[PDB]
């Protein structure tokens, strides 16, 4: 029961943005399931795009209808959403989501059951650039990373390989005056703990498909 | 935005709380089923109430839907600190609007006493002034109501330049956070004793400070 929202989280003006979801668990042509997309720009609510039956058959949004293309591969068990000539309005997070039906006269569009985790799409004329990454030196103790001057957002940021969660907290980016990112990623944790155990962040940023570790030392 | 829904909703925990959504003749009005779904913040939407009124597993019995006439509504009783979240109305639709619809959707606001933030501030890393460049790093988080004020002074001599802040963002927690960041050379950094980021907050303002110590 797992969908998969995938895809580049840039794509420029007057230029066809493609993005695609695979599916776990289910097949995506199984009788009595619908897919479909969902976008939701920052700050704001949501928008339906488009919905696939289990067959070929695809329903959009008319605000939308002219730009907007769905397709399910059935051997993939993926879906693919197709938005023509991008405009800043189309900035959003693309959900992937499984569309009940009611079976009438119609098969009646109904309420999604499962969501995948969207994926941040920004339009820009501006192309990509990863992050330059510095550390924060502790002083019971504080400590982080410091991810300056990317574009555009998302940017994760873990500790350990994941193995430190307690005392984490990320920052949200500040959009500079230059139209990049700064990002901030913080964890509190014993001062005793200083010189025994390793701190080092992992952060990734998908859009320039960077990876950046770095150990976190006092003085 | 079609089905319209209440731009923000407050309560008080253990308290009955109600959103509404109530749209044209083709929406609900022609008798189509209305889905609810719950959106904590920064997360993907979660499906709360479908078929007008009824409750998948994994949703408590605090929540139950309604409908009647041209509108539709959600109730929460026992109202949780959990709940606060967004909330978006669904319909099909017979208009030309396409037969999915959403609502504008609802700021759920739960009850939070004041909270003083928690500061923490940053000298620029040696690593980036290595790059000839310094930034200063401000974090204060923790905080409700998303209100607080950033000044930065050279030594006791505040200077607006240099300065960009954020805009407060509510954590998993719902409390806000902020964070700001200083940009200078390096030279303006080492010239002053000292750098102070305060942030005013309920009429108690924090001013922590730090100044060019190597080690």
């Amino acid at each position: 029961l797992q969908l998969q929202e995938s895809g580049p989280g840039l794509v420029k003006p007057s230029e066809t943005l493609s993005l695609s979801c695979t599916v776990s668990g289910v097949s995506i042509s199984d009788n009595s399931y619908y897919w479909g997309w969902i976008r939701q720009p920052p700050g704001k609510g949501l928008e339906w795009i488009g919905t696939i039956s289990y067959s070929g058959n695809t329903y959009y949004n008319p605000s939308l209808k002219s730009r907007v293309s769905i397709s399910g591969d059935t051997s993939k068990h993926q879906l693919s959403l197709k938005v023509s000539s991008v405009t800043a309005a189309d900035t959003a997070v693309y959900y992937c989501a499984r569309q009940r039906i009611v079976s009438g006269f119609v098969e009646w569009l109904s309420k999604f059951d499962y969501w995948g985790q969207g994926t941040l799409v920004t339009v820009s004329s501006a192309s990509t650039k990863g992050p330059s990454v510095f550390p924060l030196a502790p002083s019971t103790a504080a400590l982080g990373c410091l991810v300056k001057d990317y574009f555009p957002e998302p940017v994760t940021v873990s500790w350990n390989s994941g193995a430190l969660t307690s005392g984490v907290h990320t920052f949200p980016a500040v959009l500079q005056s230059s139209g990049l990112y700064s990002l901030s990623s913080v964890v509190t944790v014993p001062s005793s703990s200083l010189g025994t155990q390793t701190y080092i962040c992992n952060v990734n940023h998908k859009p320039s498909n960077t990876k950046v570790d770095k150990k976190v030392e006092p003085k | 935005s079609v089905l319209t829904q209440p731009p923000s909703v407050s309560g008080a925990p253990g308290q009955r709380v109600t959103i509404s959504c109530t749209g044209s003749s083709s929406n609900i009005g022609a008798g189509f089923d209305v889905h609810w779904y719950q959106q904590l913040p920064g997360t993907a939407p979660k499906l709360l109430i479908y078929d007008n009124n009824n409750r998948p597993s994994g949703v408590p019995d605090r929540f139950s839907g309604s409908k009647s006439g041209t509108s539709a509504s959600l109730a929460i009783t026992g109202l949780q600190a959990e709940d606060e979240a967004d909330y978006y109305c669904q319909s099909y639709d017979t208009s030309l609007s396409g037969p999915v619809v959403f609502g504008g959707g609802t700021k759920l606001t739960v009850l939070q006493p004041k909270a003083a933030p928690s500061v923490t501030l940053f000298p620029p890393s040696s690593e980036e002034l290595q790059a000839n460049k310094a930034t200063l790093v401000c974090l204060i988080s923790d905080f409700y109501p998303g209100a607080v004020t950033v000044a930065w002074k050279a030594d006791s001599s505040p200077i607006k330049a240099g300065v960009e802040t954020t805009t407060p963002s509510k954590q998993s927690n719902n409390k806000y956070a902020a964070s700001s960041y200083l940009s200078l050379t390096p030279e303006q950094w080492k010239s002053h004793r000292s750098y102070s980021c305060q942030v005013t907050h309920e009429g108690s303002t924090v001013e922590k400070t730090v100044a060019p110590t190597e080690c």
